């Protein structure tokens, strides 16, 4: 709670592959969200395809899916780990996701207050 | 023996290069300004990838990739 949202999302993707719990993708997302399977959904805003936001925000509304933004693109491979580290900690070769699926969370408590109060918010 | 080199064949064989086709998900969802959505394509109604597995929607058959299970 100390942190903003904004930090949330560095800690809730960076401890649920461990445990192998996204659709990472806009295909798998939208697998994901057709088999009623889908607990939180990110949207990078940087994406600049017409229909990929209209079908997005189409399927997060007509199911009952909380829909997150992070508007950037490319920084998202950080949050995913679609990068290439190096020995001192140089990420180089970055590869950004537009639409990332939460399917499953791991064990931990920093990121158990920040976001997942969000949501009644907005009720 | 001894080596005899041929190579001669009806000229050579070309493996199949796939299709990199953009944005395939865009087809399957038919989105409006009013927010419904229609689904394009015709869905399998099985087990292993029933709910969210579209179908072939050929010339004459439907057809699942994943289940090769064919209407006609
Ligand atoms: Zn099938």
């Amino acid at each position: 709670g100390v942190m903003d949202v904004n930090t949330a999302l560095q800690e809730v993707l960076k401890t649920a592959l461990i445990h192998d719990g996204l659709a990472r993708g806009i295909r798998e997302a939208a697998k994901a969200l057709d088999k009623r399977q889908a607990h939180l959904c990110v949207l990078a805003s940087n994406c600049d395809e017409p229909m990929y936001v209209k079908l997005v925000e189409a399927l997060c509304a007509e199911h009952q899916i909380n829909l997150i933004k992070v508007d950037d693109n490319k920084k998202l491979g950080e949050w995913v780990g679609l990068c290439k580290i190096d020995r001192e900690g140089k990420p180089r070769k970055v590869v950004g996701c537009s639409c990332v699926v939460v399917k499953d969370y791991g064990k931990e408590s920093q990121a158990k207050d920040v976001i997942e109060e969000y949501f009644k918010c907005k009720k | 023996k001894k080596r005899k080199k041929k190579s001669c064949t009806t000229p050579k064989k070309n493996k199949h290069k796939r299709k990199k086709v953009k944005l395939a998900v865009l087809k399957y969802y038919k989105v409006d300004e009013n927010g419904k959505i229609s689904r394009l394509r015709r869905e399998c109604p099985s087990d292993e990838c029933g709910a969210g597995v579209f179908m072939a929607s050929h010339f004459d058959r439907h057809y699942c990739g994943k289940c090769c299970l064919t209407y006609c």
